[PDB]
């Protein structure tokens, strides 16, 4: 359920706790412009049809 | 005179070879690419009224451009400061 | 007379290598 | 990157329509 | 013209080698030297068809057959380079000419021999491609292509279990010394790619993995090979692959490569 | 006759090149 | 009226194609980034499927009458070339003599017009050769030449396919190589090694591309349309040479270059040796590359194939490997029985290599019906050598253990990943800046 | 130092005038004035009194520059 | 189809007339299996290194057939300049146009870096690239239209066989006058334009 | 520049995106859980 970051590893009957690194939001707005490019090239796609 | 008065804006070697700031540098990578988003958004629009409808410098195209310029052209010095400074510095 | 339109040609490559050279420097003084 | 890859496309939205409107006139020409 | 006669005799020193061929300890240098005379008659023969009249066949045949002599001759002498360099011009013979010669029956034989001795120098690329030449037809049907074809599929299919120990369906004793040349470069390449594979291996379990009927030659094989036997007698590979160029950052790479980055960013063309 | 206009057609490829550069060159520096 | 639909369009667009190419041929004698291409697309859509044969109505048997002096059905055809007709129009002069070459072999009734075909075709090489010892004048006649010789000359190489085999084509268009390599590539340096690496391979013969190697270098302006039938050719020569890896790498890079569905038969032939060199390195192919629609009732035994490859069971693939041999055959691709009917285990162990990090070595001989770990020990060091795994293996305790899950972000990879897409953007805006204008 | 330099292209280039418009239509139109005058006289000089008539295609537009 | 290259062993194998009926077979097939005889690379080069060997020019002229061939075009022309009489003589094919428009090329290259500092500071020229170069000078003195050598003359800085051009019937002093013309309006290299002056008034 | 040189030559034409598993043939995973479970004594 997200409410608490951990995880564990049976194997060794343990649980662990990590340090959550903030998400990086750089990366995320990266893939939201490469997706959007990839949409203006279509869009140049349906150009030069008129070459 | 010259370059004589030049001394006042002279950049320091220190001042060349400073790395200037981490955390800022990604804030401002941060904040230029998700302007660079919010630019493409209406580049998408722009391209897409490309009918030619009463043929018509503001918004996508340039400014586009000269974000890219920046940002580029800030990563790319940052990058070579730290390294230059990791091989040079020890 | 090839003769002559040969060199022609050659002084004409001359010439827009010079106006290249020109165009290089006229770029990099008007972007500064 | 992103940077580069933005360039390259916007690159080649000025080359089309460079073409685009270069052979519109030499169409309207003839 | 004389040309007739320079047949006639061709065919005749044809026949002494093929006589002395037949001999079960042949001196090779007569046939050698029977070989260079061939090599002057040929002259007024050809390789290239070259001919504005269509010859009739025989004058091709028997060329043929000479060749054929030369490849089991220089099987005979166990020189590769002679085999080799007598294939490299049978080939044309055997190719160029395929619509008007028949087949001669040392063919299979010849050409099995080839592909598996390309397998013994590891010319894996060209022993595919020379497949393609010989039909399905042969490579379904005739042992002598079939047998070279199943120890190379053998080969992929990682059946080197097989590969060693399956030698009593190999045709000739040509085969015999390939093949005794494919054990030692098929171990040696085991042992190369080891290095890739494993970290640590026993001794006397490698003497089985290599199927080794003899364990002195392993020790000359770990001799020639460098390999570290550890003090619990085992071979050690990890060695060279280390944690690799990881630590130390490459730097003046990265600095080139930006360098190159601001150059075609800024410069004009 | 060989060396004139095998030259000629050479240097003439190249000239075509070079004018189309300088073309686009020209361009760029009236922007 | 439907005779007369070429009167009423084609009689008359083709004068104006002539006339303009002519034009670009006389002033802006730069006649290579005109409308070749973009015209010459009518040719397959249109003029090939429509001069075939002698057709009335002046469709044909009228043309050359009409065309008969232009001082400003082979005896007709004497005149245009004949009749002290201006001959400074080279693509003129090319055209007249080419226009039923391809047409004549599209009527494809074989009867008789073989021959017509088989002589127009050397008319075509003897105003070629005459052409060109005089060195003609900057006015791209190699151009014009070199496509329509491919093409013309491909007809004929289907003709010696009829007949005595094809050997004259490559002879003499492999001495136009090197003619056409030393003064400049007019695109005819594409098209001519695509001619000579086909006819090679309609003799399966290869090896000898070592002009493809880089002995000779391909060139860089190849249309896209050079280019997919260039790489597909040095796709299936690097196929059979064992190095299946950048086979089908620049196969994969080939593929995309076809156009959008006009290319069926090409587009089966690149998908037909695609999923068979994927297949080769253990790959199961993508699903898309069966679901295309003319695509389905032909790439749908090498589909079943996959679906038994997909198995360790590789007598379920033999028990229908010789359900189709004839269809591989007329497909000519039936090869595969050399390079499937034994590798079908390297796609198992990739699995198995996929889904465990830790596996004995009876363990991966066992799932893939495998007879004993003996065996299986040589398959994964086999998988080892050819580098298709990335494992490490063990026989001290059975262990076959998979290399340490490593962050690569934190490591030179993305940078170099990245480095390599840099490259590929800056190459593509310094070769779009490379050509914005020519008026 | 502009001014001058430019117009000293018509010494160096008379021999053969057509070049002088093919190099100059560009210095011709410059945001610098210095340069425009200059670009004027070289032009002026170069084709001496003969009429290049792309000489004056060029120098139409030019005699209506702002710039006095 | 003769679709291998081993025939290449015949050259190998001692025997140099084998040797030199081999490369009569290989001159028959370089210019379709170029790059597999070029792959012999020193087994056949080497036989214009074998002094012993009897017919030196012959593999000279396959191996410079062999790098017209692969572009060396500059390997062509030195692998070429040691056969002699075999060497260009003949005009032949356009592999021969090729080779000559690159080995006069060279030889004028040579030629003007030779004559800026030829006081004595001259570097040595081949004698057999002089030969050819003299020989196609001596061809297009009479071919069909000899008013093309002078551009050539004046350009090779060759001033004797310039001087020998006009000499000749010319066909009108038009010719003459044209001489003067191409010195004074396209060649702008003063220290050899006072040198074609005064050719000029000796000729005049 | 078209490839006319090559063999161009509601069956099942669902429109919905597959993959290979879908193929795949095997009894009802209800039968499975159930079979598992039975054997396994529970």
């Amino acid at each position: 359920d997200k409410k608490f970051h951990g995880i564990l590893d049976q194997g060794e009957g343990v649980l662990i706790i990590f340090d959550e690194p903030p998400v990086d939001k750089t990366y995320e707005a990266a893939l939201e412009t490469i997706q959007n490019m990839s949409k203006v090239v279509d869009s140049l796609y349906n150009k030069a049809k008129k070459l | 005179e010259q370059k004589m008065l030049l001394n006042l804006h002279k950049k320091s070697w220190m001042e060349g070879l400073t790395l200037q700031d981490y955390s800022e540098h990604c804030k401002h990578n941060e904040s230029v690419v998700k302007e660079m988003l919010e630019l493409a958004k209406n580049y998408n629009k722009a391209v897409e009224e490309e009918d030619k409808m009463t043929p018509e410098k503001q918004d996508p195209k340039r400014h586009l451009e000269e974000h890219v310029d920046v940002l580029m052209t800030s990563n790319i010095v940052q990058c070579l400061a730290a390294m230059l400074d990791t091989v040079v510095f020890k | 007379d090839l003769y002559s339109r040969y060199k022609k040609l050659q002084q004409e490559l001359e010439f827009l290598e010079v106006q290249e050279e020109y165009i290089k420097d006229e770029q990099k003084n008007l972007k500064k | 990157y992103l940077a580069s890859l933005i360039r390259s496309v916007v690159a080649l939205h000025n080359l089309i329509n460079n073409k685009i409107a270069n052979r519109d006139a030499e169409k309207k020409e003839g | 013209a004389t040309s007739g006669a320079v047949l006639q005799a061709a065919t005749g020193m044809y026949e002494q080698l093929k006589g002395e061929w037949n001999r079960k300890s042949p001196n090779l240098s007569k046939c050698g030297e029977e070989l260079g005379r061939l090599k002057l008659v040929l002259l007024e023969l050809n390789f290239l068809p070259t001919t504005g009249t269509k010859l009739t066949k025989q004058q091709l045949i028997l060329a043929r057959d000479i060749l054929e002599i030369g490849a089991q001759w220089s099987i005979l002498r166990k020189d590769i380079p002679s085999f080799e360099r007598y294939m490299a011009q049978l080939k044309c013979y055997y190719f160029d000419y395929k619509e008007q010669l028949p087949e001669s029956a040392y063919m299979h034989q010849l050409l099995g021999l080839n592909l598996l001795f390309l397998l013994s120098q590891n010319r894996v690329a060209e022993f595919h491609t020379e497949l393609e030449r010989l039909p399905a037809k042969d490579i379904q049907t005739n042992v002598y292509i079939k047998h070279p074809v199943s120890l190379e599929q053998y080969l992929m299919e990682g059946s080197y279990n097989k590969v060693f120990l399956a030698k009593g369906n190999i045709p000739a004793e040509s085969y015999t010394f390939f093949i005794d040349i494919l054990l030692d470069t098929i171990r040696d390449e085991i042992a190369g790619c080891i290095e890739k594979a494993y970290e640590k291996i026993l001794f006397t379990e490698a003497t089985r993995i290599l199927f080794f009927n003899t364990p002195k030659k392993m020790t000359d094989y770990a001799k020639k090979r460098g390999w570290v036997l550890g003090p619990n007698n085992y071979y050690s590979f990890a060695s060279q692959q280390q944690k690799p160029e990881d630590t130390t950052i490459p730097s003046t790479e990265l600095a080139k490569q930006v360098i190159e980055y601001a150059r075609q960013l800024e410069m004009i063309v | 006759r060989q060396y004139y206009l095998s030259k000629i057609e050479e240097l003439q490829l190249i000239v075509n090149d070079k004018s189309q550069n300088l073309r686009r060159l020209q361009a760029q520096r009236n922007e | 009226p439907p005779p007369p639909a070429p009167q009423d369009v084609e009689m008359k667009e083709e004068a104006a194609t002539g006339g303009g190419s002519t034009g670009e041929a006389d002033g802006k004698t730069a006649a290579a980034a005109a409308e070749h291409s973009q015209r010459e697309l009518d040719t397959v859509t249109l003029e090939d499927i429509k001069e075939h044969v002698k057709q009335l109505e002046k469709a044909v048997s009228g043309k050359e009458p009409r065309f008969v002096l232009r001082a400003l059905l082979l005896p007709f055809l004497e005149e245009p070339m004949d009749t002290e007709a201006d001959l400074q129009f080279r693509p003129r002069t090319g055209k007249a003599a080419s226009t039923p070459l391809l047409p004549e072999v599209e009527a494809y009734l074989q009867l008789l017009v073989v021959i017509f075909m088989m002589n127009s075709k050397r008319y075509k090489e003897a105003q070629k050769i005459s052409d060109d010892l005089m060195q003609k004048i900057s006015t791209q006649n190699r151009r014009a030449l070199d496509l329509v010789a491919a093409k013309c000359y491909y007809y004929h190489a289907r003709v010696y396919e009829f007949l005595d085999k094809l050997d004259v084509v490559r002879s003499f268009l492999h001495a136009r190589l090197r003619t056409a390599t030393l003064r400049h590539d007019a695109d005819g340096q594409a098209t001519l090694l695509n001619l000579l690496l086909r006819n090679y391979l309609h003799y399966s013969l290869y090896d000898q591309a070592e002009k493809l190697v880089s002995k000779s270098v391909f060139p860089e302006q190849a249309n896209n349309n050079e280019w997919a039938r260039y790489l597909y050719y040095t796709g299936r020569i690097k196929a059979i040479q064992l190095e299946y890896s950048e086979a089908r790498r620049t196969m994969t890079n080939a593929l995309r270059k076809a156009p959008q569905h006009t290319a069926v038969g090409f587009k089966q032939t690149v998908h037909k040796l695609l999923i068979v060199v994927e297949l080769l390195l253990g790959e199961i192919p993508d699903r898309l590359q069966f679901r295309q629609p003319s695509l389905k009732r032909s790439l749908m035994p090498y589909f079943l194939l996959t679906q038994a490859v997909r198995t360790g069971n590789l007598a379920k693939f033999n028990q229908v490997l010789d359900q189709f041999g004839e269809k591989f055959q007329a497909d000519g691709t039936y090869t595969l029985i050399i390079r499937l009917r034994h590798n079908v285990i390297k796609t198992g162990v990739r699995m198995i290599s996929l889904s465990y990090s830790r596996i004995s070595l009876a363990d991966i001989a066992q799932k893939l019906q495998l007879d004993s770990p003996e065996d299986a020990e040589f398959i994964v060091a086999k998988a080892i050598r050819d580098g298709v795994i990335e494992a490490s293996i063990n026989h001290e305790k059975g262990y076959v253990q998979s290399k340490e899950m490593i962050d690569i972000y934190s490591t030179r990879e993305p940078q170099l990943a990245f480095h390599q897409r840099i490259s590929f953007c800056l190459d593509i805006h310094n070769m779009s800046v490379k050509a914005m204008r020519f008026p | 130092v502009r001014r001058a330099a430019v117009e000293s292209l018509g010494f160096i280039l008379f021999r053969t005038p057509e070049q002088c418009p093919s190099v100059v239509s560009l210095l011709s139109e410059s945001y610098n004035p210095h340069v425009r005058y200059g670009a004027a006289m070289a032009l002026g000089i170069c084709c001496a009194g003969t009429g290049n008539k792309e000489a004056i295609n060029l120098l139409e537009p030019m005699t209506n520059d702002p710039v006095n | 189809i003769t679709s291998a290259a081993g025939i290449i062993s015949l050259l190998d194998e001692d025997e140099p007339q084998l040797k030199e009926f081999a490369l009569h077979k290989l001159n028959a097939v370089v210019n379709d299996f170029w790059a597999e005889i070029s792959e012999s690379v020193d087994k056949i080069e080497v036989l214009y290194e074998d002094e012993g060997f009897r017919s030196r020019q012959f593999a000279a002229l396959v191996a410079s057939k062999v790098f017209y061939h692969l572009g060396a075009f500059e390997e062509s022309l030195n692998y070429a300049l040691g056969a002699g009489d075999l060497f260009n003589v003949n005009d032949n094919s356009e592999y021969v146009e090729t080779i000559i428009a690159k080995c006069i090329d060279h030889y004028t290259k040579q030629c003007v870096e030779n004559a800026d500092l030829p006081e004595g500071e001259k570097k040595p020229i081949d004698q057999r690239l002089e030969g050819i170069v003299n020989k196609m000078f001596q061809r297009c003195l009479d071919d069909h239209k000899y008013k093309q050598a002078i551009g050539i003359a004046l350009e090779t800085r060759r001033l004797d066989v310039f001087e020998k051009t006009i000499l000749e019937s010319n066909d009108v002093p038009g010719m003459l006058a044209y001489s003067l013309k191409l010195c004074m309006s396209l060649m702008q290299n003063k220290q050899f334009r006072n040198k074609v002056l005064r050719v000029l008034v000796k000729i005049y | 520049d078209e490839f006319e040189e090559f063999p161009a030559e509601d069956e099942d034409a669902h429109v919905w995106e597959d993959n290979w598993d879908d193929d795949n043939v095997e009894d009802d995973f209800s039968n499975q859980l159930r079979a598992e479970l039975e054997k396994h004594g529970y």
